[PDB]
């Protein structure tokens, strides 16, 4: 009655037609590493590292994209797919700047966990580093656009979610900067979500700035008061 | 190369080296480095509080 | 007031304990004697995301500039 | 089985004098009552018991592609588009197919229009042409006026009309969700291939992408006979794609040869600048950019064909010849190539946006040759990197031509890495 | 730059169409009304071609006149090589210089065109008449070399013709399909 | 050290330069190595006896 | 056939030939189907 048999490292998954490479995998417990996907926004596949090989294919296919239909053996751990997860990693860092000691987010940085565990260990770069002007969005949130992976996550934020539109992509290759060309004070509701939806120490609380690190401070989980939804 | 007195450094210019990334809070065997974080009102993000106690830390 | 360090007179505070399941870690909680205060699991539901809903023609679900 | 010389009935004609009613005396627009009035099980039969290659800079045949677009029940009206834009740098083949002779890619769209099921039919047109731009549109105005595009279409209730939309300077045109999405209205960048083809969403509707050189080869199999398209070439590759022969050349000229023709030949017939393939040093290109460099030893036994030229490790695909001379630089002139895939990458997947910016950078270390022996052996490892993991096929385009100076060449960097390191230190 | 905005007068004064109005309308009504975001392209290519060096407001106004929102209508402008938006000029010269081309001597006709007219590379000229720029591909790849000028672009031309084709064009605008041979086959 | 810049922190002069050796010299610290779970025992001759470490 | 371009027509060709041309070809043009929505965004 509308479920398709998988399997995923040979093992049987049985899924709702419709849904993602990604979506059949967090049933059973595998996590790909990603970085466009969100559970809430909607699907790109720009930065392509959610590569997974499935056998008796020519071309790997990222997580975000393909639907899966009947008869697919998603091999998570084989030799082309960690050799994709290494690739694009190096790629990621080639053209990002050594901020980590003055970067606002800590252990909480998405491309600091996966470049430890999926990534190499070492990067064959030499000679490059793009640098970009940062643009002052506002006086609730710090930007700083060079360490900004082009991901596409914020700009699809504000658009189908925030619904203000004024984040978008200008110019091609190396020189693609994300934000207002305008140099506009965005200030809406939910505008302190767009630090938490950005992956990387690229979009940052001003207010909060630079207290403590994501490891350093104890959680502690509670109703926020002052407001009508809780 | 020895270790025995805790002293932090500076640039040639002036200016405070430390960041206050704490770093080497987290990597204290004895938890002994206390450090709070903020910005210093002119964009550079550098250091408040930093205790260094001599009644812990194993050197 | 001996320095800037926020100490506490609490011993029991500091410690964080492992569980595999719901009834275990309930089982436990009674064989301590402190009493407890059980919260339920918050399951991430399953959204259907798919990538042909950005290119729709009579849904308003079309994405804007890619 | 061997390829005819030039071929004396040829599919293009159009390069001395037409304009409107020149098309009429040339032999265009002849059974057009006829073909319009077959059903699409005729129209797109026709194309697949012929075999026709896609004339584009892909690969895929045409025939298995025109067949996704047919449409059985659809919500949504259906399109068709028409790439009449300019692909890699050699490729001449929009220029000649649209400025001299505009109603011969005009009658593919009416000759689609029934086949496909299509309600409004778009000729996209890139940027840079203006005066081509001039006399495609003036052919459709005389095209409109007469009473054979629109409202009833040489005697058939399928009414399609073509409508003329310029580009702006990119080459980001060239996919088949690239083409789409520019005419959409939002940034030129192409959407995934995997989940949505061509045939699943394009401007809101289920469309076909094609080439301009592909789309004038419909009328000339549906008024002309299937065979004499089919039988000329070989047994794989069908249908005479016009090779434009560029470069170090004393005479270059576009011209229209059959299919799986010598290299060493086709030079020949179209008089090249020092040898077809003796004198200067063999760097020949057998694509427009996308295609790695052929050596001197492979060259002359290898055919110009769709489907031969890949397993000689070169596939032609963009229809194209660029020479080299044994006076120029061989790293210098493949090295401003990836310079310009830097500045027309359009900037999604981060194995392309920053990975050809970054094969850029060490290329430009290798022209003045301040770079370790080391490095031309690292460097090829990062083009397979980037070949295999990307939206469009621009990844694939920018990682071929690069694996081209590792494969063969070699001592040519060497020498070139040795000789500046001495120098310097 | 391609993201910098400067307040130095393209904010304010705006530019529109008074009677190419009529002509916006037709080239919105050949595509559907059902995702009429599409005539954003072809719009900003007449308001472009109507005043040469696009302002920020005339990207504004292109917006409100098509019911789009300014950030969707400034990326797409910004995206696209073609539009000019920092430089301004009578006649902006691009010339090609991509492989095809400069294997069969294109800097030899860059190296002309930059001591007889006095631009460097990419600065505009004092007299502001011409605007050199490094295009990457004219589309004609069938002459050897290739120059682009306003509307109409030079194919095959020598070094002394293409200076000769710049000097005449201070006084009277030349057609020049291929100044050297015919257009199909030497 | 060991070759892998997964455990061994690297180089001062080879941290300060490329992007992926800094974050192994940021997640080697604070964080541990993240190892594989299960249980191990060594004992290597000491001259008092044994360093029987579970 | 005869050795001369006839392409002389593109020559004389200003500003405004594709606008122009684009309200010319509003007569004999089949409309386009909506069927959608009057604003999406
Ligand atoms: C780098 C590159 C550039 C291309 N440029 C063009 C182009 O300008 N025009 C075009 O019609 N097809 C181009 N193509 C081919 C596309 O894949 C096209 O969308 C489609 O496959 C053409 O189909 P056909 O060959 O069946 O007509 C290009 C392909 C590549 C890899
Ligand atoms: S975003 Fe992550 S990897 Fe980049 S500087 Fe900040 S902490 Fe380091
Ligand atoms: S700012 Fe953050 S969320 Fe936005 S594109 Fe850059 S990395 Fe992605
Ligand atoms: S906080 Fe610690 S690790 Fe960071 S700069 Fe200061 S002393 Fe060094
Ligand atoms: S391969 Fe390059 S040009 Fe093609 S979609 Fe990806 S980033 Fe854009
Ligand atoms: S996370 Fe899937 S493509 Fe980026
Ligand atoms: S490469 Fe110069 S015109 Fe195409």
């Amino acid at each position: 009655s509308n479920l398709i048999e998988v399997f995923v490292d040979g093992q049987s998954v049985m899924v709702e037609p419709g849904t993602t490479v990604l979506q059949a995998c967090e049933k059973v417990g595998m996590q790909i590493p990603r970085f466009c996907y969100h559970e809430r926004l909607s699907v790109a596949g720009n930065c392509r590292m959610c590569l997974v090989e499935i056998e008796k294919a020519p071309k790997v296919v990222a997580a975000c994209a393909m639907p899966v239909m009947k008869g697919w053996n998603i091999l998570t751990n084989s030799e082309k797919t960690k050799k994709a997860r290494e690739g694009v990693m190096e790629f990621l860092l080639a053209n990002h700047p050594l901020d980590c000691p003055i970067c606002d987010q800590g252990g909480e940085c998405d491309l600091q966990d996966q470049s430890m565990m999926f990534g190499s260990d070492r990067s064959r770069f030499l000679e490059g580093k793009r640098a970009v002007e940062d643009k002052n969005i506002g006086p609730l949130v710090k930007t700083i656009m060079t360490r900004c992976i082009q991901c596409t996550r914020c700009i699809r934020f504000a658009s189908e979610i925030a619904g203000v539109d004024d984040l978008g992509t200008t110019g091609r290759g190396n020189d693609m900067q994300v934000g207002t060309y305008i140099e506009k004070m965005f200030m809406s509701e939910l505008s302190g979500n767009i630090i938490d939806i950005c992956p990387v120490g690229a979009l940052t609380s001003k207010p909060y700035a630079f207290t403590a690190r994501p490891w350093e401070t104890r959680k502690t989980e509670s109703i926020d008061v002052m407001d009508a939804v809780g | 190369r020895f270790r025995g007195e805790h002293a932090l450094r500076r640039y040639p210019s002036g200016e405070e080296r430390c960041i206050a990334c704490k770093l080497c809070e987290a990597v204290c065997p004895a938890q002994a480095i206390t450090i709070e974080a903020e910005p210093r009102a002119d964009g550079s993000r550098r250091t408040t509080r930093y205790d260094i106690d001599m009644t812990k830390c194993i050197y | 007031p001996l320095m800037g360090w926020a100490s506490t007179a609490d011993p029991l505070s500091n410690l964080v304990l492992t569980f595999s399941t719901k009834e275990d870690a309930v089982a436990f909680a009674e064989k301590n004697g402190w009493s407890y205060d059980v919260e339920e699991r918050k399951v991430p539901k399953p959204k259907s995301k798919s990538y042909g809903a950005n290119f729709s023609w009579n849904k308003r679900t079309r994405v804007s500039t890619k | 089985s061997l390829k005819d010389e030039d071929r004396i009935f040829t599919n293009l004609y159009g390069r001395h004098d037409w304009r409107l009613k020149g098309a009429q005396s040339r032999g265009d627009w002849y059974k057009t009552k006829e073909i319009l009035l077959k059903g699409p099980d005729w129209i797109l039969g026709e194309v697949k018991t012929s075999g026709l290659r896609g004339r584009g800079g892909a690969g895929f045949p045409t025939g298995l592609k025109w067949s996704f677009m047919n449409k059985p029940s659809d919500g949504r009206p259906k399109y068709l588009v028409v790439n009449a834009d300019e692909g890699e740098p050699g490729t001449c083949k929009d220029r000649e197919i649209i400025r001299h002779d505009p109603h011969k890619l005009v009658e593919g769209c009416l000759v689609g229009g029934r086949a496909m099921g299509a309600r409004a039919a778009y000729i996209y047109i890139r940027g840079e042409f203006y005066n081509e731009a001039s006399n495609l549109q003036v052919a459709i105005r005389e095209a409109y006026e007469a009473g054979l595009i629109g409202k009833n279409a040489c005697g058939s209730g399928y009414d399609f009309d073509v409508f003329v939309v310029r580009g702006a300077g990119a080459y980001i045109c060239g996919e088949e969700t690239a083409l789409i999405e520019s005419i959409e209205g939002k940034q030129g960048k192409p959407r995934l291939k995997p989940p949505f083809p061509a045939d699943v969403g394009v401007f809101g509707c289920p469309t076909t992408v094609a080439n301009v050189e592909t789309v004038a080869v419909s009328p000339t199999i549906c008024r002309r006979g299937g065979a004499w398209f089919a039988s000329f070439g070989r047994e794989r590759n069908s249908g005479t794609k016009l090779f434009n022969i560029s470069g170090h050349v004393n005479n270059p000229c576009t011209v229209e040869e059959e299919m799986s023709v010598p290299l060493k030949e086709l030079i020949e017939k179209h008089a090249g600048g020092v040898t077809g393939g003796w004198d200067n040093l063999l760097a020949v290109i057998p694509g427009g950019s996308s295609t790695p460099l052929i050596p001197k030893s492979v060259c002359e036994t290898v055919l110009m064909d769709f489907d031969a030229l890949i397993q000689a490790q070169t596939g032609l695909g963009t229809a194209a010849v660029i020479v080299m001379d044994r006076s120029t630089d061989i790293v210098k002139a493949i090295a401003r190539l990836i310079e310009f895939y830097k500045h027309e990458s359009c900037g999604q997947c981060t194995p392309c946006r920053e990975g050809v910016d970054w094969m850029n950078k060490v290329m430009a270390r290798f022209v003045r040759g301040d770079a370790r022996p080391a490095e031309i052996d690292s460097l090829w490892e990062i083009s397979k990197q980037i070949e295999g993991h990307t939206i469009c096929a621009l990844g694939d385009g920018a990682a071929w031509p690069v694996q081209g100076l590792i494969r063969h060449f070699r001592p040519e960097l060497e020498e070139r890495m040795q000789q500046f390191a001495q120098q310097h230190q | 730059v391609h993201r910098d905005t400067p307040e130095n007068n393209p904010e304010t004064p705006f530019d529109f169409t008074p009677e190419n109005y009529k002509r916006i309308e037709a080239i919105v009504k050949n595509y559907p009304e059902g995702h009429k975001a599409a005539a954003v392209l072809p719009v900003l290519d007449l308001a472009q071609r109507q005043n040469g060096w696009l302002p920020i407001s005339a990207m504004n106004k292109v917006a409100e006149i098509l019911q789009v929102p300014p950030m969707r209508v400034y990326e797409v402008a910004t995206f696209y090589t073609m539009y000019n938006r920092k430089p301004v000029g009578k006649y902006h010269i691009q010339v090609c210089t991509t492989t095809p081309c400069m294997l069969r001597n294109s800097d030899s006709i860059l190296e002309a065109i930059q001591k007889k007219l006095g631009i460097k590379v990419g600065e505009t000229t004092p007299d502001k008449l011409f605007t050199l720029i490094e295009v990457e591909c004219l589309g004609a790849c069938v002459n050897a070399p290739m120059v682009q000028i306003n509307d109409n672009y030079y194919e095959d031309l020598t070094p002394k013709d293409i200076e000769e084709i710049i000097d005449e064009l201070k006084a009277g605008k030349i057609p020049k399909p291929g100044p050297r041979s015919g257009r199909f086959s030497c | 050290k060991v070759d892998d810049a997964k455990v061994s922190p690297p180089k001062r002069a080879e941290m300060k330069t490329s992007m992926e050796s800094l974050i192994h010299h940021f997640k080697l610290y604070t964080e541990g190595y993240q190892v594989p779970p299960g249980a191990t025992y060594t004992a290597i001759e000491a001259p008092k006896g044994e360093f029987g470490v579970y | 056939d005869n050795t001369t371009y006839k392409n002389l027509q593109h020559h004389d060709y200003s500003t405004y030939t594709f606008l122009d041309l684009n309200l010319d070809l509003s007569k004999f043009r089949m409309p386009q189907p909506s069927s959608g929505r009057e604003s999406p965004r």
